């Protein structure tokens, strides 16, 4: 079985693509359609088997424990990234302090219609010590980048 | 009625898992040394 | 009204066998821990 | 506080006979006067010493199996230790128990732990089952036998303790 296993969230406006995010990574699914559910999904890092159980959509138990978190918005939809800042405090407010932390801009393939420029998401990211990514879930890019990224830094982490 | 008792029962699983995770978790970086 | 509750009982079921899974590994993973340190 | 090792115990037997009531009583020191709140089974933590270790005893009561019944390998899974309880005082509890070791075989691991529990020793005036038939029939079927009180908190503490102690004795000599 696993050498390490990480506990991964994932927090955003609803209708982003997390549920999306998180299917794709763990069975590779995209559809197109609660209570709170997670999957797990195992990759090699360093020789190691790190099995991690991300966790989809009490809120002070959905945070415990967490070593990762993805924040996630639509890249196409301006309304989800000015909510940033307000996950990112429930973040702050109800989790660790050592918790690695990606901004994921998904739905990368509508980057006809995008409405967050990528430099500027960056640049919110870098400033608050953000990871930063833009994912597809529909065409499968940078999904599998985005989360061996994210397992990788916890790892080196916990690696102390 | 009775239904009020299932969604804190649900809450309190949830924390269960919680607390279960943590400890393998952990437990697992203590067993690589 | 009557389907709430069906669905409620198949998500607290299913937390029951996360639980189930979680602490047998977590006993596994004492006893090994034991034999060593 | 953590702990030295975590052990699973599920509690099993007819309805009545005191399953819940022995949980809480072991892991809150609470009693139930009036039958309990059948809802999705749950399960309570207590940790004891045996040998220095810390063991933590995550109890299970099995009541909701067969109504949850999808999901009633959960119940026994990764179960290490059981408790086989019946009422003194009322026989057909007693009867059962050769149903609900059946039940064991199956769904459990060959070699668990079994204690066979007389639950409300309390009752005793109204004794349905005498405990030489009783500690016999778990002498016959390799399991180990108490007599108990829920309510008046007699031999509680010593036959989880027991169970225990014999659990973690199996793996420490391994
Ligand atoms: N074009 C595109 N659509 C997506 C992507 N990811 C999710 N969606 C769509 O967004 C809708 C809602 O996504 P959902 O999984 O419910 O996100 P969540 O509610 O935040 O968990 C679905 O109909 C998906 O088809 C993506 O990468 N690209
Ligand atoms: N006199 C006496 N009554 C008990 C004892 N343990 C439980 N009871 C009562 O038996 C009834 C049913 O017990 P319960 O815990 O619900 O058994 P369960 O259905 O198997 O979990 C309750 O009213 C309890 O108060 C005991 O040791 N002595």
């Amino acid at each position: 079985s696993y050498d390490y296993l990480f506990k991964v969230v994932l927090i955003g406006d609803s209708g982003v693509g997390k549920s999306n995010l998180l299917s794709r990574f763990t069975r590779n699914e995209f559809n197109l359609e609660i209570g709170v559910e997670f999957a797990t999904r195992s990759i090699q890092v360093d020789g190691k088997t790190i099995k991690a159980q991300i966790w989809d959509t009490i809120t002070s138990a959905y945070y415990r424990g967490a070593v990762g978190a993805l924040l996630v918005y639509d890249i196409a939809k301006h309304l989800t990234y000015e909510n940033v800042e307000r996950w990112l405090k429930e973040l702050r407010d109800h989790a660790d302090s050592n918790i690695v932390i990606m901004l994921v801009g998904n739905k990368s393939d509508l980057r006809h219609l995008r409405a967050v420029p990528t430099d500027e998401a960056r640049a919110f990211a870098e400033k608050n010590n953000l990871s930063f990514i833009e994912t597809s879930a529909l065409d499968s890019t940078n999904v599998e980048e985005a989360f061996k990224n994210i397992l990788t830094e916890i790892y080196r982490i916990v690696s102390q | 009625y009775h239904l009020k008792e299932l969604r804190e029962q649900l809450a309190k699983q949830t924390v269960a898992i919680a607390e279960l995770t943590e400890e393998l978790q952990s437990k697992c970086i203590q067993l690589n040394k």
